Protein backbone atom coordinates (compact mmCIF):
# COMPACT_ATOMS: atom_id res chain seq x y z
CA UNK A 1 0.00 0.00 0.00
CA UNK A 2 3.20 2.03 0.24
CA UNK A 3 3.16 2.87 -3.89
CA UNK A 4 0.65 1.50 -5.10
CA UNK A 5 -2.33 2.25 -1.85
CA UNK A 6 -5.08 -0.01 -1.31
CA UNK A 7 -7.54 0.39 1.04
CA UNK A 8 -6.11 -0.68 4.69
CA UNK A 9 -8.97 -2.54 5.26
CA UNK A 10 -8.97 -4.81 2.05
CA UNK A 11 -5.18 -5.91 2.64
CA UNK A 12 -4.45 -9.02 4.21
CA UNK A 13 -1.66 -11.79 4.21
CA UNK A 14 -4.32 -13.19 1.70
CA UNK A 15 -4.97 -12.07 -1.87
CA UNK A 16 -2.07 -9.50 -1.11
CA UNK A 17 -0.17 -11.39 -3.64
CA UNK A 18 -3.30 -11.78 -5.79
CA UNK A 19 -4.04 -7.49 -5.54
CA UNK A 20 -0.11 -7.59 -6.41
CA UNK A 21 -0.68 -9.05 -10.15
CA UNK A 22 -3.66 -6.12 -9.98
CA UNK A 23 -1.21 -3.69 -8.42
CA UNK A 24 1.12 -4.82 -11.35
CA UNK A 25 -1.26 -4.96 -14.25
CA UNK A 26 -2.37 -1.58 -13.26
CA UNK A 27 1.35 -0.09 -13.78
CA UNK A 28 4.45 -1.99 -13.85
CA UNK A 29 6.55 1.55 -13.60
CA UNK A 30 5.87 1.88 -9.62
CA UNK A 31 6.16 -1.62 -8.96
CA UNK A 32 9.27 -2.13 -10.23
CA UNK A 33 9.97 0.22 -7.23
CA UNK A 34 8.33 -1.56 -4.63
CA UNK A 35 10.85 -4.03 -2.77
CA UNK A 36 9.47 -7.32 -1.21
CA UNK A 37 11.24 -9.16 1.76
CA UNK A 38 10.04 -12.47 0.84
CA UNK A 39 9.83 -14.85 4.37
CA UNK A 40 9.08 -18.34 4.90
CA UNK A 41 9.07 -20.61 8.20
CA UNK A 42 12.12 -23.08 7.05
CA UNK A 43 13.28 -19.83 6.01
CA UNK A 44 13.19 -18.74 9.85
CA UNK A 45 13.27 -22.32 11.07
CA UNK A 46 16.51 -22.52 9.13
CA UNK A 47 18.18 -20.13 11.23
CA UNK A 48 19.94 -21.53 14.53
CA UNK A 49 23.07 -21.39 17.11
CA UNK A 50 24.81 -23.72 19.38
CA UNK A 51 26.68 -23.59 22.04
CA UNK A 52 25.50 -20.22 23.70
CA UNK A 53 23.80 -18.42 21.72
CA UNK A 54 20.22 -20.08 22.64
CA UNK A 55 19.50 -18.88 25.83
CA UNK A 56 21.44 -15.25 25.40
CA UNK A 57 20.72 -14.19 21.85
CA UNK A 58 17.48 -16.61 21.10
CA UNK A 59 15.47 -16.92 24.33
CA UNK A 60 15.59 -13.74 25.47
CA UNK A 61 13.69 -12.04 22.25
CA UNK A 62 10.97 -14.21 22.71
CA UNK A 63 11.09 -13.23 26.41
CA UNK A 64 10.22 -9.40 25.53
CA UNK A 65 7.35 -11.09 23.07
CA UNK A 66 5.54 -11.56 26.73
CA UNK A 67 3.50 -8.82 29.10
CA UNK A 68 5.24 -9.78 31.84
CA UNK A 69 8.72 -9.70 30.24
CA UNK A 70 11.38 -8.25 32.93
CA UNK A 71 9.23 -11.19 34.78
CA UNK A 72 10.11 -14.49 33.10
CA UNK B 1 -14.98 30.98 -40.01
CA UNK B 2 -14.89 30.46 -43.92
CA UNK B 3 -14.91 34.49 -44.22
CA UNK B 4 -12.68 34.60 -41.90
CA UNK B 5 -10.45 32.20 -43.65
CA UNK B 6 -10.20 34.05 -46.72
CA UNK B 7 -10.42 37.44 -45.19
CA UNK B 8 -7.75 37.10 -43.33
CA UNK B 9 -5.38 36.48 -46.54
CA UNK B 10 -6.98 38.86 -47.41
CA UNK B 11 -6.06 41.16 -44.64
CA UNK B 12 -2.66 39.43 -45.12
CA UNK B 13 -3.44 41.39 -48.63
CA UNK B 14 -4.19 44.66 -46.33
CA UNK B 15 -0.22 44.15 -44.32
CA UNK B 16 1.29 43.44 -47.96
CA UNK B 17 2.61 46.95 -49.04
CA UNK B 18 3.11 45.22 -52.92
CA UNK B 19 -0.20 46.04 -54.62
CA UNK B 20 -0.45 49.26 -52.31
CA UNK B 21 2.62 51.34 -54.54
CA UNK B 22 0.51 50.09 -57.22
CA UNK B 23 -3.06 50.72 -56.25
CA UNK B 24 -1.05 54.14 -55.02
CA UNK B 25 0.55 54.27 -51.75
CA UNK B 26 4.11 55.40 -50.74
CA UNK B 27 7.36 54.48 -53.58
CA UNK B 28 9.33 51.73 -52.71
CA UNK B 29 12.97 52.26 -50.97
CA UNK B 30 12.36 48.89 -48.61
CA UNK B 31 12.95 45.92 -51.62
CA UNK B 32 13.18 43.13 -49.92
CA UNK B 33 15.81 40.12 -49.29
CA UNK B 34 16.54 36.40 -49.08
CA UNK B 35 17.01 34.10 -46.35
CA UNK B 36 14.50 34.84 -43.90
CA UNK B 37 11.88 32.10 -45.45
CA UNK B 38 13.47 29.33 -43.69
CA UNK B 39 13.11 30.58 -40.53
CA UNK B 40 9.79 32.29 -41.01
CA UNK B 41 7.91 29.31 -40.85
CA UNK B 42 9.14 29.37 -37.38
CA UNK B 43 7.56 32.48 -36.89
CA UNK B 44 4.24 31.02 -37.87
CA UNK B 45 4.68 28.58 -35.54
CA UNK B 46 4.64 30.55 -32.26
CA UNK B 47 1.23 32.02 -33.73
CA UNK B 48 -0.57 29.35 -35.61
CA UNK B 49 0.30 26.76 -33.37
CA UNK B 50 0.96 28.40 -29.94
CA UNK B 51 -3.05 29.23 -29.63
CA UNK B 52 -4.49 25.95 -30.72
CA UNK B 53 -4.93 24.13 -28.12
CA UNK B 54 -5.98 26.89 -25.97
CA UNK B 55 -8.32 27.45 -28.12
CA UNK B 56 -9.77 24.41 -28.42
CA UNK B 57 -10.64 23.58 -24.26
CA UNK B 58 -11.79 26.83 -23.19
CA UNK B 59 -15.15 26.24 -25.41
CA UNK B 60 -15.18 22.22 -24.64
CA UNK B 61 -15.04 24.22 -20.56
CA UNK B 62 -18.18 26.28 -21.69
CA UNK B 63 -20.00 23.43 -23.13
CA UNK B 64 -19.98 20.90 -20.45
CA UNK B 65 -20.35 24.00 -17.90
CA UNK B 66 -23.45 25.38 -20.25
CA UNK B 67 -24.77 21.79 -20.25
CA UNK B 68 -24.47 21.64 -16.92
CA UNK B 69 -22.35 18.55 -16.38
CA UNK B 70 -20.20 20.68 -14.43
CA UNK B 71 -21.75 21.75 -10.79
CA UNK B 72 -21.00 25.26 -9.47
CA UNK B 73 -18.26 24.53 -7.65
CA UNK B 74 -15.98 22.70 -10.09
CA UNK B 75 -15.41 25.86 -12.66
CA UNK B 76 -11.33 26.45 -11.49
CA UNK B 77 -11.21 22.54 -10.71
CA UNK B 78 -12.31 21.82 -14.73
CA UNK B 79 -10.23 24.97 -15.83
CA UNK B 80 -6.85 23.93 -15.02
CA UNK B 81 -6.28 20.15 -15.26
CA UNK B 82 -8.06 20.37 -18.85
CA UNK B 83 -4.64 23.41 -19.00
CA UNK B 84 -2.61 20.30 -17.39
CA UNK B 85 -3.52 18.11 -19.74
CA UNK B 86 -4.45 19.19 -23.11
CA UNK B 87 -2.39 22.16 -22.84
CA UNK B 88 0.31 21.14 -20.51
CA UNK B 89 0.37 24.44 -18.50
CA UNK B 90 -0.05 24.72 -14.53
CA UNK B 91 -0.67 27.53 -12.22
CA UNK B 92 1.60 29.07 -10.47
CA UNK B 93 -1.20 29.71 -7.48
CA UNK B 94 -3.74 27.48 -6.71
CA UNK B 95 -7.10 28.78 -7.39
CA UNK B 96 -10.29 28.67 -5.34
CA UNK B 97 -13.83 28.55 -7.26
CA UNK B 98 -14.17 32.02 -6.74
CA UNK B 99 -11.57 33.60 -8.86
CA UNK B 100 -13.39 32.64 -12.53
CA UNK B 101 -9.71 33.50 -14.70
CA UNK B 102 -11.58 32.34 -17.57
CA UNK B 103 -13.88 35.31 -17.78
CA UNK B 104 -10.44 37.50 -17.90
CA UNK B 105 -10.71 37.42 -21.68
CA UNK B 106 -12.27 39.06 -24.36
CA UNK B 107 -15.02 36.98 -25.98
CA UNK B 108 -16.01 34.54 -22.83
CA UNK B 109 -16.72 38.18 -20.65
CA UNK B 110 -18.44 39.60 -24.02
CA UNK B 111 -20.30 36.45 -25.49
CA UNK B 112 -18.86 34.96 -28.52
CA UNK B 113 -18.61 31.38 -29.94
CA UNK B 114 -15.31 31.11 -29.99
CA UNK B 115 -15.28 27.77 -32.56
CA UNK B 116 -15.14 30.19 -35.20
CA UNK B 117 -11.21 30.51 -35.21
CA UNK B 118 -11.23 26.51 -36.10
CA UNK B 119 -13.50 26.45 -39.44
CA UNK B 120 -11.34 29.17 -41.07
CA UNK B 121 -8.40 27.68 -39.69
CA UNK B 122 -9.12 24.91 -41.54
CA UNK B 123 -9.80 25.42 -45.05
CA UNK B 124 -7.15 28.20 -45.17
CA UNK B 125 -4.44 25.79 -45.18
CA UNK B 126 -5.97 23.26 -47.97
CA UNK B 127 -6.39 26.11 -50.31
CA UNK B 128 -2.81 28.14 -50.21
CA UNK B 129 -0.64 25.28 -51.32
CA UNK B 130 -2.65 24.25 -54.16
CA UNK B 131 -4.03 27.52 -55.73
CA UNK B 132 -1.29 30.61 -55.93
CA UNK B 133 1.67 28.45 -57.57
CA UNK B 134 -0.11 29.87 -60.85
CA UNK B 135 -0.63 33.59 -59.07
CA UNK B 136 1.97 34.86 -61.56
CA UNK B 137 3.87 36.22 -59.04
CA UNK B 138 5.81 34.50 -56.61
CA UNK B 139 9.31 35.78 -55.61
CA UNK B 140 8.70 35.80 -51.28
CA UNK B 141 5.88 32.92 -51.23
CA UNK B 142 4.01 35.43 -49.58
CA UNK B 143 3.68 37.38 -52.67
CA UNK B 144 1.20 34.87 -54.20
CA UNK B 145 -0.11 38.98 -55.92
CA UNK B 146 -3.44 38.16 -57.60
CA UNK B 147 -4.11 41.48 -57.49
CA UNK B 148 -2.26 41.78 -60.98
CA UNK B 149 -3.35 38.03 -61.54
CA UNK B 150 -6.13 37.26 -62.55
CA UNK B 151 -5.57 33.46 -63.46
CA UNK B 152 -5.58 32.13 -59.52
CA UNK B 153 -8.65 34.21 -58.80
CA UNK B 154 -11.34 31.98 -61.47
CA UNK B 155 -10.26 28.77 -59.59
CA UNK B 156 -10.96 30.48 -56.72
CA UNK B 157 -14.53 31.74 -58.47
CA UNK B 158 -16.17 28.46 -58.11
CA UNK B 159 -17.12 28.89 -54.94
CA UNK B 160 -17.53 33.09 -55.59
CA UNK B 161 -20.39 32.54 -57.39
CA UNK B 162 -22.51 30.99 -54.66
CA UNK B 163 -24.01 32.56 -51.59
CA UNK B 164 -25.68 30.46 -49.02
CA UNK B 165 -26.89 27.69 -51.53
CA UNK B 166 -25.46 25.10 -49.42
CA UNK B 167 -22.99 23.89 -46.80
CA UNK B 168 -19.73 24.71 -47.45
CA UNK B 169 -17.92 21.29 -48.26
CA UNK B 170 -19.39 21.87 -50.94
CA UNK B 171 -17.80 24.73 -52.05
CA UNK B 172 -14.53 23.13 -50.31
CA UNK B 173 -14.56 20.73 -52.96
CA UNK B 174 -15.26 22.99 -55.69
CA UNK B 175 -11.68 24.47 -54.66
CA UNK B 176 -9.07 21.86 -53.51
CA UNK B 177 -11.87 18.24 -53.38
CA UNK B 178 -11.88 18.93 -49.75
CA UNK B 179 -15.26 16.69 -48.50
CA UNK B 180 -14.64 17.45 -44.69
CA UNK B 181 -11.01 18.69 -43.78
CA UNK B 182 -7.82 17.74 -44.19
CA UNK B 183 -5.07 18.36 -41.62
CA UNK B 184 -2.38 17.18 -43.84
CA UNK B 185 -1.97 20.41 -45.47
CA UNK B 186 -0.73 21.82 -41.58
CA UNK B 187 0.88 18.79 -41.56
CA UNK B 188 2.65 19.53 -44.84
CA UNK B 189 3.65 22.87 -44.76
CA UNK B 190 4.92 22.33 -41.26
CA UNK B 191 6.46 19.10 -43.14
CA UNK B 192 9.66 21.01 -43.49
CA UNK B 193 9.31 22.22 -39.66
CA UNK B 194 8.13 18.76 -38.49
CA UNK B 195 11.78 17.08 -39.32
CA UNK B 196 13.54 20.78 -38.44
CA UNK B 197 11.86 19.75 -34.51
CA UNK B 198 14.81 17.38 -35.05
CA UNK B 199 16.93 19.32 -36.10
CA UNK B 200 17.75 22.35 -33.11
CA UNK B 201 15.46 20.03 -31.00
CA UNK B 202 17.08 17.02 -31.69
CA UNK B 203 18.01 16.59 -28.29
CA UNK B 204 15.34 13.88 -27.07
CA UNK B 205 12.66 14.82 -24.03
CA UNK B 206 9.54 13.36 -24.91
CA UNK B 207 6.38 14.36 -22.89
CA UNK B 208 6.17 16.30 -19.59
CA UNK B 209 5.29 15.26 -16.04
CA UNK B 210 1.59 16.02 -15.68
CA UNK B 211 1.68 16.56 -12.42
CA UNK B 212 4.24 19.38 -11.21
CA UNK B 213 3.74 22.64 -10.07
CA UNK B 214 6.08 25.39 -9.00
CA UNK B 215 4.44 25.06 -5.35
CA UNK B 216 4.02 21.45 -5.42
CA UNK B 217 7.48 21.78 -3.30
CA UNK B 218 5.59 23.00 -0.50
CA UNK B 219 2.75 20.32 -0.08
CA UNK B 220 3.61 18.01 2.64
CA UNK B 221 2.32 14.15 2.10
CA UNK B 222 1.13 13.09 5.61
CA UNK B 223 0.83 8.83 5.71
CA UNK B 224 -1.98 7.50 8.02
CA UNK B 225 -1.61 4.25 9.31
CA UNK B 226 -4.49 2.89 11.77
CA UNK B 227 -2.67 -0.89 11.26
CA UNK B 228 -0.06 0.31 13.20
CA UNK B 229 -0.65 2.37 16.15
CA UNK B 230 -5.05 1.65 16.80
CA UNK B 231 -4.12 -1.53 14.51
CA UNK B 232 -7.89 -3.02 14.30
CA UNK B 233 -10.78 -3.49 16.18
CA UNK B 234 -10.07 0.53 15.40
CA UNK B 235 -12.61 3.16 14.08
CA UNK B 236 -13.35 3.08 10.17
CA UNK B 237 -11.65 6.64 7.94
CA UNK B 238 -13.95 8.75 6.27
CA UNK B 239 -14.85 12.05 5.04
CA UNK B 240 -15.07 13.33 8.90
CA UNK B 241 -11.82 12.30 9.49
CA UNK B 242 -10.71 13.90 7.21
CA UNK B 243 -12.69 17.03 8.07
CA UNK B 244 -11.36 16.31 11.92
CA UNK B 245 -7.49 16.42 10.41
CA UNK B 246 -7.73 20.08 8.70
CA UNK B 247 -9.30 21.68 11.74
CA UNK B 248 -6.65 20.12 13.83
CA UNK B 249 -4.09 21.36 11.77
CA UNK B 250 -5.00 25.12 11.67
CA UNK B 251 -4.54 24.38 15.49
CA UNK B 252 -0.81 24.24 14.68
CA UNK B 253 -0.43 27.03 12.67
CA UNK B 254 -2.49 29.56 15.09
CA UNK B 255 -0.40 27.82 18.26
CA UNK B 256 2.83 28.33 15.98
CA UNK B 257 2.03 31.60 14.95
CA UNK B 258 2.03 33.36 18.54
CA UNK B 259 4.15 31.46 20.51
CA UNK B 260 6.71 31.87 17.91
CA UNK B 261 6.08 34.30 14.79
CA UNK B 262 3.47 36.28 18.01
CA UNK B 263 1.17 37.86 15.82
CA UNK B 264 -2.25 37.05 15.13
CA UNK B 265 -3.48 35.24 12.26
CA UNK B 266 -6.60 33.59 11.39
CA UNK B 267 -7.30 30.21 10.23
CA UNK B 268 -9.86 27.54 8.94
CA UNK B 269 -10.00 24.37 7.95
CA UNK B 270 -10.35 24.80 4.49
CA UNK B 271 -7.08 26.47 4.10
CA UNK B 272 -5.61 23.09 4.70
CA UNK B 273 -5.58 22.16 1.36
CA UNK B 274 -6.10 18.60 0.51
CA UNK B 275 -5.01 16.45 -2.48
CA UNK B 276 -4.66 12.77 -3.86
CA UNK B 277 -7.25 11.53 -0.88
CA UNK B 278 -6.56 7.49 -0.60
CA UNK B 279 -7.52 5.09 1.50
CA UNK B 280 -4.37 4.73 3.55
CA UNK B 281 -5.08 8.11 4.94
CA UNK B 282 -2.38 9.50 2.54
CA UNK B 283 -2.64 12.26 0.51
CA UNK B 284 0.00 15.14 0.20
CA UNK B 285 -1.54 18.64 1.62
CA UNK B 286 0.05 22.38 2.05
CA UNK B 287 -1.89 25.10 3.74
CA UNK B 288 -2.41 28.61 2.59
CA UNK B 289 -3.21 32.24 3.85
CA UNK B 290 -6.78 32.37 4.74
CA UNK B 291 -8.47 34.19 2.20
CA UNK B 292 -5.04 36.02 0.90
CA UNK B 293 -5.41 33.02 -1.38
CA UNK B 294 -2.56 34.21 -3.82
CA UNK B 295 -0.04 33.95 -1.06
CA UNK B 296 0.37 31.12 0.69
CA UNK B 297 2.44 29.50 4.00
CA UNK B 298 5.58 28.83 3.46
CA UNK B 299 6.97 25.15 4.25
CA UNK B 300 10.36 25.98 6.16
CA UNK B 301 8.34 27.34 8.90
CA UNK B 302 5.44 24.69 8.93
CA UNK B 303 8.25 22.35 8.96
CA UNK B 304 9.01 23.69 12.78
CA UNK B 305 5.68 24.19 13.10
CA UNK B 306 4.48 20.61 13.22
CA UNK B 307 7.48 19.47 15.11
CA UNK B 308 6.04 22.19 17.86
CA UNK B 309 2.73 20.18 18.12
CA UNK B 310 3.75 16.88 17.25
CA UNK B 311 2.90 15.17 20.38
CA UNK B 312 -0.75 17.27 20.25
CA UNK B 313 -1.78 15.22 17.09
CA UNK B 314 -1.23 11.62 17.56
CA UNK B 315 -3.24 11.55 20.60
CA UNK B 316 -5.99 13.92 18.59
CA UNK B 317 -6.44 9.99 16.86
CA UNK B 318 -4.88 8.30 19.66
CA UNK B 319 -1.47 7.28 17.12
CA UNK B 320 2.55 6.82 17.46
CA UNK B 321 4.23 9.04 15.08
CA UNK B 322 4.72 6.20 12.69
CA UNK B 323 1.23 6.63 11.89
CA UNK B 324 1.84 10.02 11.46
CA UNK B 325 4.63 9.51 9.05
CA UNK B 326 5.25 13.12 7.07
CA UNK B 327 8.38 12.61 4.93
CA UNK B 328 10.91 14.95 6.29
CA UNK B 329 9.66 15.70 9.85
CA UNK B 330 10.63 12.85 11.91
CA UNK B 331 10.49 12.56 16.04
CA UNK B 332 13.52 13.66 17.57
CA UNK B 333 13.31 12.71 21.32
CA UNK B 334 13.78 10.60 24.04
CA UNK B 335 17.08 10.30 26.27
CA UNK B 336 16.52 7.90 29.12
CA UNK B 337 17.90 8.67 32.55
CA UNK B 338 17.02 5.84 34.52
CA UNK B 339 19.61 4.63 37.43
CA UNK B 340 20.74 7.59 40.29
CA UNK C 1 1.15 30.30 -17.48
CA UNK C 2 2.28 34.00 -16.98
CA UNK C 3 5.89 33.16 -19.00
CA UNK C 4 4.42 33.65 -22.87
CA UNK C 5 4.44 36.78 -23.88
CA UNK C 6 0.50 37.35 -23.70
CA UNK C 7 -2.18 37.65 -20.87
CA UNK C 8 -3.39 34.45 -21.51
CA UNK C 9 -1.34 32.57 -23.82
CA UNK C 10 -2.57 32.86 -27.08
CA UNK C 11 -0.05 33.78 -29.62
CA UNK C 12 3.80 33.68 -28.93
CA UNK C 13 5.02 36.20 -31.59
CA UNK C 14 7.08 37.46 -28.42
CA UNK C 15 8.89 35.10 -27.89
CA UNK C 16 10.29 34.70 -31.01
CA UNK C 17 13.10 36.92 -29.32
CA UNK C 18 15.36 34.16 -27.99
CA UNK C 19 14.08 31.07 -29.47
CA UNK C 20 15.74 32.05 -32.78
CA UNK C 21 18.73 31.38 -35.24
CA UNK C 22 17.83 34.83 -37.20
CA UNK C 23 14.91 35.95 -38.85
CA UNK C 24 14.42 40.12 -39.74
CA UNK C 25 12.76 42.60 -42.57
CA UNK C 26 9.67 43.67 -41.21
CA UNK C 27 5.95 44.09 -42.99
CA UNK C 28 4.25 47.09 -43.77
CA UNK C 29 5.33 49.96 -42.75
CA UNK C 30 2.73 52.55 -43.77
CA UNK C 31 -0.03 51.57 -41.44
CA UNK C 32 -0.63 55.04 -40.65
CA UNK C 33 0.40 56.74 -43.83
CA UNK C 34 -2.88 56.19 -45.14
CA UNK C 35 -4.70 58.67 -42.58
CA UNK C 36 -2.69 61.11 -44.29
CA UNK C 37 -2.45 60.07 -47.73
CA UNK C 38 -6.92 60.82 -46.68
CA UNK C 39 -8.80 58.36 -48.96
CA UNK C 40 -12.35 58.44 -46.76
CA UNK C 41 -14.83 55.81 -47.26
CA UNK C 42 -15.80 55.61 -51.14
CA UNK C 43 -12.57 56.48 -51.83
CA UNK C 44 -10.98 53.17 -50.52
CA UNK C 45 -13.46 51.63 -52.65
CA UNK C 46 -12.87 53.82 -55.85
CA UNK C 47 -9.20 52.35 -55.22
CA UNK C 48 -10.59 48.62 -54.61
CA UNK C 49 -12.41 48.91 -57.54
CA UNK C 50 -8.99 48.35 -59.17
CA UNK C 51 -8.22 45.96 -56.42
CA UNK C 52 -10.31 42.72 -57.94
CA UNK C 53 -10.42 43.78 -61.67
CA UNK C 54 -6.93 43.09 -61.64
CA UNK C 55 -8.08 39.93 -59.40
CA UNK C 56 -10.58 39.51 -62.40
CA UNK C 57 -13.44 39.21 -59.46
CA UNK C 58 -15.92 41.62 -60.06
CA UNK C 59 -16.54 44.93 -57.46
CA UNK C 60 -19.44 46.37 -55.25
CA UNK C 61 -22.27 48.71 -56.07
CA UNK C 62 -26.25 49.37 -55.64
CA UNK C 63 -25.95 50.82 -52.15
CA UNK C 64 -22.03 50.20 -51.59
CA UNK C 65 -21.86 53.84 -52.22
CA UNK C 66 -24.90 55.92 -52.21
CA UNK C 67 -26.77 55.73 -48.82
CA UNK C 68 -24.09 55.85 -46.54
Amino acid sequence: INGFDLPEGNVTQENFVDMQQRCNASDPAAYAQLVFQTCDINAFLSEAVEGTGLAFIVFTEAITKMPLSPLW
Amino acid sequence: GFHEAVGEIMSLSAATPKHLKSIGLLSPDFQEDNETEINFLLKQALTIVGTLPFTYMLEKWRWMVFKGEIPKDQWMKKWWEMKREIVGVVEPVPHDETYCDPASLFHVSNDYSFIRYYTRTLYQFQFQEALCQAAKHEGPLHKCDISNSTEAGQKLFNMLRLGKSEPWTLALENVVGAKNMNVRPLLNYFEPLFTWLKDQNKNSFVGWSTDWSPYADQSIKVRISLKSALGDKAYEWNDNEMYLFRSSVAYAMRQYFLKVKNQMILFGEEDVRVANLKPRISFNFFVTAPKNVSDIIPRTEVEKAIRMSRSRINDAFRLNDNSLEFLGIQPTLGPPNQPP
Amino acid sequence: AHLLGDMWGRFWTNLYSLTVPFGQKPNIDVTDAMVDQAWDAQRIFKEAEKFFVSVGLPNMTQGFWENS
